[PDB]
C-alpha cells in the first residue's frame, strides 16, 4: 500500500496507506554549478587546472582542488620517469567513477587528453562519458552537455551530436532544394533566406515557424514576437499564440 | 670525494628544514633548495608534497563523513609510490623527508579505530621502516657534522636550584659547577664567565677551569 | 676533488681509514706504525706515529665519535692494541694478547650495541672487546671460528631489544653468521659455502630502513658475491655473482647507503660497483 | 529532510509515484482506477495537470519514459493489461496501446534504459516477464513482444539495470512475493545474450527466502559493479561484481538492515545510486547511505 521515490533534485515522494501524498523536499547543486563553471579546452593545461581547482575550492571540495592542481603539477610541469604517475592518475580516475563523481573523472579525462586517453579503455571511458550526459541532460545543462560532446575524447560519443542533425531547407518560390553551403536559390536566383524583420540575407542562424513558414534572424524574430504576436512577414498568423 | 655518486647531497641537507607548525612553508623551501642545487624530481616530488599536505585536507573523526585523503589515490598511494621509487634509488634523505613531512601532518569503536588507521598518508604498519629511515637520515647528517639538522629530523620518530647571579628560581636550562655546585640560568653564566673567571656567588672557584673538562 | 696523501710510510700500505667524521684518516703498513693523518681542507698534519706493535698491522677501525677519538688495529704479532686520544695527543689505550696467530680484522660495533670490537685471527678464534665503561674490556671469544683461520669480520647494522649479528670470513672456503643469544653466548646460526678458495673480506651492507640484508664477500681466487636475503624471516641468502676476477680479490667497502660497492683486489685496481635496474651489478669505473 | 503533504485527492489508497526523468514531472497511481500527472511550477507547489481513468482494476504501477520518445507513461492494473499513455499538446493523454498478452493481473511495468531504445518490461502474477519493444519510437501504437521469460514463481516486481556501458550485457531482475512454506529463492536475474538472442537466468540470490515486495538496481553512474536493493521483512542490498554464456557474478550480500521491524514495500536509489531509501510497515523512510568502508548506514529516518 506504499509508494516511494526519489527524483532528480533530491526530493522524496512518499504515498502510504493513511493515503497521504508527501514529498520529504531536502543536494546537488554542487553538480550543477560545477559542471557550469569548469572550463575544459581553449586554455592551456596549467591554466585549465588552476581555473578547475580554485573552482572546487570554492564550491568547498577541497580534495577535489588539490586533485586539480596535484594533476597541473604532475603533468605541465635526473628527473622522474615519464609514466610515473600514470597508473595513479587512472586509479585516481577509477576511485572518483565508481563513488559516482563520474562528472570529475570526465572533466580529467577531457582536461587531460591523449595524456590518459590512451591507458583508459574506450568502454570504460564511454560509459563515464554516457553516465555524465545524462546527468547534465536530467539537470537539464544542455550547453554543459554538449561541451562534453563536443570534447569528448570518445569518437562514438563525439558522433552522438552528429546523427540527425541536419537541416534540408528548400525555397518557397521554387520548391526545390537548396545548396549545402549556400544562402541564394539555385533556381529562382532570389535570396530566400532573406530575413522577414530587416530584410537583409540570414547568412547565419535562421529561426523559422512551421506554420507559416516564415522567419529570419534569431535575434529579429525573439524581438518582434516579444513585442508582437503576429508574424513579421504579415501572413496573418499568430505564431506563438498569446 | 665521490658525492656525485651518492643519491644524498650534503647541500641539500644543509638546506632542507623541517618546521613542525608550518608544512606548506617548510615544503615550498625545500622545493627551492631542490631547484638551487638541481633535482627535477625533488623539486616535483615537494611540490606534490605541498599540495597533498595541506591543512584544509585533514580527516575528520567521524568516518561517514567524507572519504579521506589517505584513501584517495593521491594520497597513500601516492606517498607509498614515491617512497618505493626511492627506496630503488636509495635516497634515505628523501625517504625520510617525506616520512618527516607527512608525519607531521598527522601530529563502532573497531570502525572507528580501523579508520584511524586509514586517514593516514604514512602506512601505520609500516612506522618502523619510516623511523629506521629517519634514524639512517640522522646518521647521514651527524657524519656529515650537521647535529641540529640531524635532531631536528630525530624529532619525527614516533618511537623514541636558585640562580647565583640573578636571585631567581631556575627552572629551565642551567648550569651547575662541578666543584663548587652554585649556578643558575644558563644564559646568566653565559654571559657572566665571558668576562669573570670566579663563581658569581664570591666562593673562588675557577668555575671555567675546573669545570669545563 | 683529489686530496692525496703522502704516507711517509717506511713499506707498503695495509689500509688507510678515515673517520667517522670524515677529517682524520689513519694508515697502517709493515713498517710496524700507524700515522694518524689530518686531511682536513686537503692538508697533511701527520697527528701522531703509533708504533707499540711487533709485527705488521694489517687493519685499523676507527670507533663511532659517541664514544671518542678511538682507534683500533690488528697486527701480525697476536697483538691487538686500542689507540684512544686524549688532552690532544694519541696514546696506546688497551692492549689485547689473546690470539696465538695474526689477527687479520678488526670491525668495530654498530654504536647502538654500544663500545664492541671483534677480531678475527688467523687460528680461527673470534674476540669481542665489550667494553663496560672505567678503562677495562671483558673478551668473549668464540674459540674454534673456523677451522683454518678467520680473515675478515663486518658487522650487521641494527636492526629492530637488540640483536646481535656480525659476519666471518676464513679461510675454509666458507662464511659464517654469528649472533649472540640470550645469557650471551654467541652462536652460529647459518652457514655461507660459494667461495671456491680462500674468503679474505666479508663486509655486511649498512642498512638504509629497507628490509633486505646484503653482504658483498670476496675470495682468494677472485669471486665477489653478493649474499640477499629479501625475507628477514626466511634467513635465506642467495649468493649473486657480481664478477670473476682474473685476480685475487682483497678488500670489498659498501656505501653509506649501500648502493656503490667499492672492490679492490691483488690486480692494483679498484673497481666501483653499482646495482642496475636489471639487477645485475655493473661497474661504474 | 522537510516535509511537505500534497493534496492527492484520490479516491483509493495510492499504489505508485513516479517521477519523470528531469524531475519537474510526477505520477501517481491508485486503486481507483485513475492516473494523475503532477507537473510543479516555479512556486514549487504541485499541480495536478490531468487525471483520467485508466484501467477496469487496481493500478499497480506507473512507469515513465525517456523523453527522446516524448512524455510517455506505462501503468500496469488488475486487469491483465499494461497501457501505454502519450500527451498530446492542452495537457491531453492518449491511449497508445493496451498491452493484453498477460492472463493474470500485471504487478509490475517498467522502461527500459534509453540506450536499449523504447523497451517495456512486465510481470505477471503467473510468473512471466514479458519484455516488449517498439520497433519505431516515432509509432508508439504498435508493439512488439520480443521475449516472455518463465520465473516458475508469482512475479511482484521487476528492475532493469540502469547500466549505459558495453560491457554490461542487458539484466532484468524479477522477484517475488510468493509466500509459499517451501524455501526457494524469491529472487531470480535474467542476463541478455547476443549470441543466443535471449534472455537467460544468470543469477539467482538463494539467500533472499522471504517475499519481496521491491527491487531496485542501483544507477550504475561509472562503476564497475552491479548493486541491488530488496525490499523484504529486511532491507537488503546485494552486490553484483562480474567475473573476466551468462555472466558469473560474485555475489555478496553488503547491507541487511531490520530497522523497520516489519515488511518494507518500497525500495528506490537517488540518481546517483548512493542513498537508498526503504518503505516499510512502519510507515516510516530510512534513507541508507555507504561510507568509504562499505558499511551501509542509515542517514535519516523520514516520517509522514
Ligand atoms: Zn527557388
Ligand atoms: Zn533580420
Ligand atoms: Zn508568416
Ligand atoms: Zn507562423
Ligand atoms: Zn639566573
Ligand atoms: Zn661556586
Ligand atoms: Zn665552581
Amino acid at each position: 500500500p506504499e509508494g516511494l521515490c526519489y527524483g532528480l533534485f533530491g526530493d522524496l515522494a512518499f504515498a502510504a496507506k493513511e493515503s497521504a501524498l508527501s514529498v520529504f523536499e531536502t543536494g546537488m547543486r554542487w553538480f550543477v554549478d560545477t559542471a557550469e563553471r569548469y572550463a575544459l579546452a581553449g586554455r592551456p593545461l596549467a591554466e585549465l587546472c588552476d581555473h578547475n581547482a580554485k573552482v572546487a575550492r570554492e564550491l568547498g571540495r577541497n580534495q577535489v582542488a588539490q586533485t586539480w592542481t596535484m594533476l597541473r603539477i604532475i603533468y605541465c610541469s635526473s628527473r622522474l620517469p615519464p609514466d610515473f604517475f600514470g597508473v595513479l592518475v587512472r586509479d585516481m580516475l577509477h576511485f572518483y567513477a565508481e563513488q559516482g563523481d563520474v562528472q570529475m573523472a570526465v572533466s580529467v579525462l577531457i582536461v587531460l587528453g591523449e595524456r590518459v586517453r590512451k591507458d583508459i579503455d574506450e568502454q570504460t571511458q564511454e560509459h563515464w562519458y554516457t553516465s555524465y550526459i545524462d546527468l547534465l541532460q536530467r539537470f537539464r545543462l544542455w550547453n554543459v552537455s554538449n561541451e562534453v560532446v563536443k570534447l569528448s575524447t570518445s569518437r562514438a560519443v563525439s558522433c552522438l551530436n552528429q546523427a540527425s542533425t541536419t537541416l534540408h531547407v528548400n525555397c518557397s518560390h521554387c520548391k526545390r532544394p537548396m545548396s549545402s553551403r549556400g544562402w541564394v536559390c539555385d533556381r529562382c536566383h532570389r535570396c530566400a533566406s532573406m530575413c522577414a524583420v530587416c530584410h537583409h540575407v540570414v547568412k547565419g542562424l535562421f529561426v523559422w515557424c512551421q506554420g507559416c513558414s516564415h522567419g529570419g534572424h534569431l535575434q529579429h524574430i525573439m524581438k518582434w514576437l516579444e513585442g508582437s504576436s503576429h508574424c513579421p512577414a504579415g501572413c496573418g498568423h499568430l505564431c506563438e499564440y498569446s | 670525494d665521490i658525492a656525485c655518486l651518492l643519491p644524498v647531497h650534503k647541500s641539500l641537507g644543509e638546506l632542507y628544514i623541517l618546521n613542525v607548525n608550518d608544512i606548506q612553508e617548510t615544503c615550498q623551501k625545500n622545493a627551492a633548495s631542490a631547484l638551487l642545487v638541481g633535482r627535477k624530481d625533488l623539486v616535483q616530488v615537494w611540490s606534490l608534497a605541498t599540495v597533498a599536505t595541506d591543512l584544509c585536507l585533514g580527516p575528520k573523526s567521524d568516518p561517514d563523513l567524507e572519504t579521506p585523503w589517505a584513501r584517495h589515490p593521491f594520497g597513500r598511494q601516492l606517498l607509498e609510490s614515491l617512497l618505493a621509487h626511492y627506496c630503488r634509488l636509495r635516497d634515505v634523505q628523501t625517504l625520510a623527508m617525506l616520512c618527516s613531512v607527512f608525519e607531521a601532518q598527522s601530529r563502532r569503536e573497531r570502525e572507528r579505530d580501523q579508520h584511524d588507521k586509514n586517514k593516514r598518508l604514512l602506512d601505520p604498519a609500516n612506522t618502523q621502516q619510516f623511523d629506521d629511515f629517519k634514524k639512517c637520515y640522522g646518521e647521514i647528517l651527524y657524519r656529515w657534522g650537521l647535529r641540529e639538522k640531524r635532531a631536528e629530523v630525530l624529532k619525527f620518530v614516533s618511537c623514541p636550584f636558585q640562580c647565583a647571579i640573578c636571585h631567581v628560581a631556575v627552572r629551565g636550562s642551567s648550569n651547575f659547577c662541578l666543584t663548587c655546585g652554585h649556578g643558575g640560568h644558563t644564559s646568566h653564566m653565559m654571559e657572566w664567565f665571558r668576562t669573570q673567571e670566579v663563581c658569581p656567588t664570591g666562593c673562588g672557584c675557577h668555575c671555567l677551569l675546573e669545570s669545563t673538562f | 676533488v683529489i686530496n692525496t696523501v703522502d704516507t711517509s710510510h717506511e713499506d707498503m700500505i695495509h689500509d688507510a681509514q678515515m673517520d667517522y667524521y670524515g677529517t682524520r684518516l689513519a694508515t697502517c703498513s709493515s713498517d710496524r706504525s700507524v700515522k694518524i693523518f689530518d686531511v682536513r681542507n686537503g692538508g697533511q698534519i701527520l697527528i701522531a706515529d703509533l708504533r707499540g706493535h711487533e709485527g705488521p698491522v694489517w687493519q685499523v677501525a676507527w670507533a663511532h665519535p659517541m664514544y671518542g677519538n678511538i682507534l683500533a688495529s690488528c697486527s701480525y704479532d697476536r697483538k691487538v692494541i686500542i689507540w684512544r686520544e686524549e688532552n690532544g695527543t694519541w696514546e696506546k689505550s688497551h692492549e689485547h694478547a689473546g690470539h696465538d696467530s695474526s689477527v687479520n680484522s678488526v670491525c668495530w660495533a654498530p654504536h647502538d650495541y654500544g663500545l664492541i670490537l671483534a677480531c678475527g685471527s688467523s687460528d680461527g678464534a673470534i674476540s669481542l672487546l665489550t667494553y663496560t665503561g672505567e678503562g677495562q674490556w671483558e673478551v668473549k671469544k668464540i674459540n674454534n671460528a673456523h677451522t683454518i683461520g678467520c680473515n675478515a669480520v663486518s658487522w650487521a647494522p641494527a636492526v629492530v631489544n637488540y640483536i646481535k649479528r656480525f659476519a666471518s670470513g676464513g679461510c675454509d672456503n666458507l662464511i659464517k653468521l654469528w649472533k649472540e643469544e640470550e645469557d650471551g653466548q654467541w652462536k652460529e646460526e647459518q652457514k655461507l659455502e660459494a667461495h671456491s678458495d680462500w674468503v679474505r673480506d666479508v663486509a655486511w651492507a649498512p642498512s638504509i630502513g629497507l628490509p633486505t640484508s646484503t653482504i658483498a664477500s670476496c675470495s682468494q681466487d677472485g669471486r665477489v658475491f653478493i649474499w640477499t636475503c629479501d625475507d628477514a624471516s626466511s634467513n635465506t641468502w642467495s649468493p649473486k655473482l657480481l664478477h670473476k676476477f682474473n685476480d685475487v680479490v682483497w678488500h670489498v667497502s659498501w656505501s653509506i647507503t649501500a648502493n656503490i660497492l667499492a672492490v679492490s683486489g691483488g690486480d692494483n685496481k679498484v673497481t666501483l660497483w653499482k646495482e642496475s635496474v636489471d639487477g645485475q651489478w655493473v661497474c661504474i669505473s | 529532510f522537510v516535509a511537505r503533504s500534497i493534496a492527492a485527492d484520490h479516491k483509493d489508497l495510492i499504489h505508485d509515484v513516479s517521477f519523470d526523468f528531469h524531475g519537474r514531472r510526477m505520477a501517481t497511481c491508485s486503486s481507483d482506477q485513475s492516473v494523475k500527472v503532477w507537473d510543479k511550477s516555479e512556486s514549487g507547489d504541485w499541480h495536478c495537470t490531468a487525471s483520467w481513468k485508466t484501467h477496469s482494476g487496481s493500478v499497480w504501477r506507473v512507469t515513465w519514459a525517456h523523453p527522446e520518445f516524448g512524455q510517455v507513461l506505462a501503468s500496469c492494473s488488475f486487469d491483465r493489461t499494461a497501457a501505454v499513455w502519450e500527451e498530446i499538446v492542452q495537457s491531453h493523454w492518449v491511449k497508445r496501446t493496451t498491452l493484453v498478452d498477460s492472463r493474470t493481473s500485471v504487478t509490475d511495468v517498467k522502461f527500459a534504459p534509453k540506450h536499449m531504445g523504447l523497451m517495456l518490461a512486465t510481470c505477471s502474477a503467473d510468473g512471466i516477464v514479458r519484455i516488449y519493444e517498439a520497433p519505431d519510437v516515432m509509432n508508439l501504437s504498435q508493439w512488439s513482444l520480443q521475449h516472455e521469460i518463465s520465473c516458475k514463481l508469482s512475479c511482484s516486481c521487476i528492475s532493469w539495470n540502469p547500466s549505459s556501458s558495453r560491457a554490461h550485457s542487458p539484466m532484468i531482475a524479477v522477484g517475488s512475493d510468493d509466500s509459499s512454506p517451501n524455501a526457494m529463492a524469491k529472487v531470480q536475474i535474467f542476463e541478455y545474450n547476443e549470441n543466443t538472442r535471449k534472455y537467460a537466468k544468470a543469477e539467482t540470490l538463494m539467500t533472499v527466502t522471504d517475499p519481496v515486495h521491491d527491487i531496485a538496481f542501483a544507477p550504475n553512474l561509472g562503476r564497475s559493479f552491479h548493486i541491488l536493493a530488496i525490499a523484504t521483512k529486511d532491507v537488503r542490498i546485494f552486490t553484483l561484481k562480474p567475473v573476466r554464456g551468462p555472466t558469473k557474478f560474485e555475489i555478496h550480500i553488503v547491507a541487511q538492515f531490520d530497522n523497520h521491524n516489519s515488511q518494507v514495500w518500497r525500495v528506490s536509489w537517488n540518481i546517483t545510486g548512493t542513498v537508498l531509501a526503504s518503505s516499510g510497515d512502519d510507515g516510516c523512510v530510512r534513507l541508507w547511505k555507504a561510507n568509504y568502508m562499505d558499511n551501509w548506514k542509515c542517514t535519516g529516518i523520514l516520517k509522514g
